[PDB]
């Protein structure tokens, strides 16, 4: 499995690894294709067997792909990164041996490349109140803004487990401030708001934070 | 560089659908593509290269065909198995590979409108200085929904961020929650929040809005 991600600051350097065993890295095209959170495969740059080294426009000058043939190992890296640089990883070949040059049938796992300045830091838990502006055909909406966290995970339960029908936790986006934010929601009958209470349980063990938070119904 | 452009952004299918995928090159390639199959969480999967050759294994109810700019990817009958998101890839130049922007097969269903509700922020977090507006999508089919925010008549642009579910594994819906997010010096001088959404399920585009005073 890749290596050498996790978290980095923007201006800072990572160095990825891809050491293979299956095959030798040196007689065939090695490639690095990455793909940010809910976005698709882009192509970053690629190595072939007789060393010759091209890069994407996006990562031209701050990237180096090169690999050690000793260890049988590919390598990125990665320089002066960014936080649009945020992205899964995979090293890349083909096992095939045909006269192509371009497709892939050797994919490793991926890895996390998260790009942030941020320090670690508990969320702030807000209540997503139900009220008319909530409420369809006799069913309100309700839920727990969780805000401005890092690192991830968060979990999120609503009324310490006993309710999960109807919970959308929706998944974590990163800010452009470097900071976590995720919504978990919950469609319960409207009867219900006056004679029951609604809390959403947030723990983030990073900061040993854990919230309970009462989500009190608006009279509007 | 080349730009490939799939479509559709979400085909709807069904097990024993015969399902075919439409990747177009914005320079000709000769049949220098590959197709991919990714799960969620997952590696991506060689299918199909020089447009119709299988990589070996790969079942043979997938096929490939087109040279030149435009290409189909054709899944005979689709299998429980076939739910996933589809890749194309060109490589007629040694110097720049570039990807489709994917195409994810679903659960069909039937069209469902999403129910759009919004809540301001709460008084609670505007004493931190901040003030986060949420607009929910709820239960709507197929995923391609737009929303948009404007405040005071303002196309907000840059402020926001979108999150989506995955398809729900029993009603086969989709779900998504925008935030829009302002400072509480600003959002205190301004007066309607509003949350437009775009969606197949309805006529024409829908508007969720409050005014900041009122609750």
């Amino acid at each position: 499995v890749e290596s050498g991600g996790g978290l980095i600051q923007p201006g800072g350097s990572l160095r990825l690894s891809c050491a293979v065993s299956g095959f030798t890295v040196s007689s065939k095209y090695m490639t690095w294709v990455r793909q940010a959170p809910g976005k698709g495969l882009e192509w970053v740059s690629v190595i072939y067997g007789g060393g010759s080294t091209y890069y994407a426009d996006s990562v031209v000058g701050r990237f180096t792909i090169s690999r050690d043939n000793s260890k049988n190992t590919l390598y990125l890296q990665m320089n002066s990164l960014r936080a649009e640089d945020t992205a899964v990883y995979y090293c890349a070949s083909r096992l095939g041996v045909r006269a192509t040059t371009g497709d892939l049938d050797y994919w490793g796992q991926g890895t996390l490349v998260t790009v942030s300045s941020a320090s670690t830091k508990g969320p702030s838990v807000f209540p997503l109140a139900p009220s008319s502006k909530s409420t369809s055909g006799g069913t309100a909406a309700l839920g727990c803004l969780v805000k401005d966290y890092f690192p991830e995970p968060v979990t999120v339960s609503w009324n310490s487990g006993a309710l999960t029908s109807g919970v959308h936790t929706f998944p974590a986006v990163l800010q452009s401030s470097g900071l976590y934010s995720l919504s978990s929601v919950v469609t319960v009958p409207s009867s219900s708001l006056g004679t029951q209470t609604y809390i959403c349980n947030v723990n983030h063990k990073p900061s040993n934070t854990k919230v309970d938070k009462r989500v009190e119904p608006k009279s509007c | 560089d080349i730009q490939m452009t799939q479509s559709p952004s979400t085909l709807s299918a069904s097990v024993g659908d015969r399902v075919t995928i439409t990747c177009r090159a914005s320079q000709s390639i000769s049949s220098w593509l590959a197709w991919y199959q990714q799960k969620p969480g997952k590696a991506p999967k060689l299918l199909i290269y020089d447009a119709s050759s299988l990589e070996s294994g790969v079942p043979s109810r997938f096929s490939g065909s087109g040279s030149g700019t435009e290409f189909t990817l054709t899944i005979s009958s689709l299998q429980p198995d076939d739910f996933a998101t589809y890749y194309c890839q060109q490589y007629n130049t040694y110097s720049w590979w570039t990807f489709g922007q994917g195409t994810k097969v679903d659960i069909k269903r039937t069209v469902a409108a999403p129910s759009v509700f919004i809540f301001p922020p709460s008084d609670e977090q505007l004493k931190s200085g901040t003030a986060s507006v949420v607009c929910l999508l709820n239960n709507f089919y197929p995923r391609e929904a737009k929303v948009q925010w404007k405040v005071d008549n303002a196309l907000q642009s840059g402020n926001s961020q979108e999150s989506v579910t995955e398809q729900d594994s029993k009603d086969s819906t989709y779900s998504l929650s925008s935030t829009l997010t302002l400072s509480k010096a600003d959002y205190e001088k301004h007066k309607v929040y509003a949350c437009e959404v775009t969606h197949q399920g309805l006529s024409s585009p829908v508007t969720k809005s409050f005014n900041r005073g009122e609750c």
